[PDB]
């Protein structure tokens, strides 16, 4: 997954 | 912006204010959980969800794409936003819906893209879309992890650890790298992630750490780039960020330094 930051 | 934040004056941004300049006609799109849009300090021109599960880019049930929002305001006043969806609430998303979010930018003809995420794989998918992106005209930003470091290994996220990509990772107040900020060659420059206050959803202001808060004074200081010097490509802006940092230490922990948007923008 993407993961915000 | 209404809540008070070193990062903007650490950057020099204030110069260019000065100087007259607030990235008057840039369109940046924030890429992440939504921008609250009812916040009363931002104004959100347009924008797309990509996350089905949460079809409203106009509210962001995170926080982090308000804050980050509000930082880009805040080192470019006048700048146009748009809000891209494609992180939920928990800050998590799909690599197709990321990549959605960029071909809608692309599409829709933003001038600069921030994407303060990151994954540690990407695909050649999201390659192929951040570097059409670039071939396009966009000036695209990211975060470069909150990985902190791995002995001699990089630890930069993608997208940022893509070459296409400007890859911005984290100093405090005193420029010092932030013990969470992604290493490695792939990094470009650096800017302040440390304690930034911003806007959060339902009207509130507050502090967030990491290199999302960092990636979002990069994406204005482009802004503040192209009001500046509209004519300028992407390539341009990068090169003008990058080539006139302040130097910090060690480019595998630091890029090319801090931004300094005042000498950049000559
Ligand atoms: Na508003
Ligand atoms: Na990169």
């Amino acid at each position: 997954l993407f993961r915000a930051l | 912006a209404k809540c008070v934040s070193y990062g903007v004056a650490q950057i020099k941004a204030p110069a260019l204010h000065s100087q007259g300049y607030t990235g008057s006609n840039v369109k940046v799109a924030i890429l992440g959980t939504g921008i609250d849009s009812s916040h009363p300090d931002l104004n959100v021109a347009g924008g797309a969800s990509f996350v089905p599960s949460e079809t409203n880019p106009f509210q962001d049930n995170s926080s982090h794409g308000t804050h980050i929002a509000g930082t880009v305001l805040a080192v470019a006043p006048s700048a146009s936003l748009y809000a891209v969806k494609v992180l939920g609430a928990d800050g998590s998303g799909q690599a197709s819906w990321v990549i959605n979010g960029i071909e809608w930018a692309i599409a829709n003809n933003m001038d600069v893209i921030n994407m303060s995420l990151g994954s540690p794989s990407g695909s050649a998918a999201l390659k192929a879309a951040v570097d059409k992106a670039v071939a396009s005209g966009v000036v695209v930003v990211a975060a470069a992890g909150n990985s902190g470091t791995s002995g001699s290994s990089s630890t930069v996220t993608y997208p940022a650890k893509y070459p296409s990509v400007i890859a911005v990772g984290a100093v405090d107040s005193s420029n010092q790298r932030a013990p969470f900020s992604s290493v490695g060659p792939e990094l470009d420059v650096m800017a302040p992630g440390v304690s930034i206050c911003s806007t959060l959803p339902g009207g509130k202001y507050g502090a967030l750490s990491g290199t999302s808060m960092a990636s979002p004074h990069v994406a204005g200081a482009a802004a503040l780039i192209l009001s500046k010097h509209p004519n300028w490509t992407n390539t341009q802006v990068r090169s003008s960020l990058e080539n006139t940092a302040t130097k910090l230490g060690d480019s595998f922990y630091y890029g090319k330094g801090l931004i300094n948007v005042e000498a950049a923008a000559q």
